[PDB]
């Protein structure tokens, strides 16, 4: 079903399935509230994006459950990443709430996580990624992060053929279209190295409602 | 599963 | 940063380490010694390893704080795919070495060793679904040195042969018939691997430094504190 | 510094 769409057809589902901007509600305690706040509000709106996802309701029950559980902080990540691209130095959790590296230092292990989520957002600002790009990307964390554990590869082929189209479209050369294409994917490998690192350190604070610990649970 | 009744 | 396509393969190619073997004896059964087989195994390919990353085209011209970063990152990825590599004509079996042949069975035989097994062996079915070609793993294997550490003026060197080593993997296809459209999707391809081979790090990390407190040689223990 | 011995030789 979602394999007769067009290129065109494929970006336009995708930036109307886009979830909305939540807003948020000083010491470790309040920060750390806020955020895992902010992230489950978020993470029911993200479900929802999820089934608008082209290919992703022909999944069965079971293995959309699995490709949310392994992907959701990498959602949710470069979600932020890409909000934060008009602000550099920062971090945009919510418009009203706008951190930088220092105040990412209230809460312990916390900087080093913020330094490569600010890296990532300033690599996007570099290429500068374009939101039809970045729509592409946070669609191909959900169908692939999870694929391991024949229809989500050919709608992964899909999102790749729509990646090609729109720097076609851009005015790039044949080799200029290789190499974006490369260097947008190579970054999804850090943008799930920050997720790993992220859920080791979400998990030690743990030892939160009911839906995070289930995420949580399902990776321990 | 919390998961579950979300996604229907 | 001039070198044919065709230059950039044979020159990966003639860098490549050579396969390692075990001390494992067949006479032996333990939990104990089976780990000891595999961190000594993955203790004697990083030699090789660091010889084989100088002979990377661009790695040289880094300073040697940035050659050190890139391997302290890459090193557990680039023994993996090696691995995974050397697996491909063996379904349902590790090849750690020749005479070190292991399944899933033999993996429960360190707790919390089959997880990463399985992604192992899910990954080493996925080349030969994919029909990897060694052309295409000198390429990927250099990728992930280069691009593992880059992140956390030589940062758009690194980029700079990134981007051939991409134009070399283009090239590849095109020589095997394959169309613009299938260029893409399998360059693609071999590219979100990349991720799961980050993802069996992260967790092998995590089962590696679990085990050093448990209570490894002194080299892989630097690379575990890094 | 192993690593930055090995690299040195
Ligand atoms: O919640 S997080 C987060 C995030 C939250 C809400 C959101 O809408 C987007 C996000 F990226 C990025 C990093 C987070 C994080 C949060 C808590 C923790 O212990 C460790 C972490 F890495
Ligand atoms: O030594 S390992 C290994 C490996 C060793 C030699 C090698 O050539 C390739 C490898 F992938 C993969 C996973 C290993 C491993 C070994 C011990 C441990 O606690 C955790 C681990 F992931």
């Amino acid at each position: 079903l979602a394999l007769s769409l067009t290129a065109d057809q494929m970006v336009s589902a995708l930036l109307d399935a886009e979830p909305p901007i939540l807003y948020s509600e000083f010491s470790e305690a309040s920060m750390m509230g806020l955020l895992t706040n902010l992230a489950d509000r978020e993470l029911v709106h993200m479900i929802n994006w999820a089934k608008r996802v082209p290919g992703f309701v022909d999944l069965t029950l079971h293995d959309q459950v699995h490709l949310l559980e392994c992907a959701w902080l990498e959602i949710l990540m470069i979600g932020l990443v890409w909000r934060s691209m008009e602000h550099p130095g920062k971090l945009l959790f919510a418009p009203n709430l706008l951190l930088d590296r220092n105040q990412g230092k209230c809460v312990e292990g916390m900087v080093e996580i913020f330094d490569m989520l600010l890296a990532t957002s300033s690599r996007f600002r570099m290429m500068n990624l374009q939101g039809e790009e970045f729509v592409c990307l946070k669609s191909i964390i959900l169908l692939n992060s999870g694929v391991y554990t024949d229809h989500i590869h050919r709608v992964l082929d899909k999102i790749t053929d729509t990646l090609i189209h729109l720097m076609a479209k851009a005015g790039l050369t044949l080799q200029q279209q290789h190499q974006r294409l490369a260097q947008l994917l190579l970054i999804l490998s850090h943008i799930r190295h920050m997720s790993n690192k992220g859920m080791e350190h979400l998990y030690s604070m743990k030892c939160l409602s009911d839906l995070l610990l289930e995420m949580l649970d399902a990776h321990r | 599963k919390i998961l579950h009744r979300l996604l229907q």
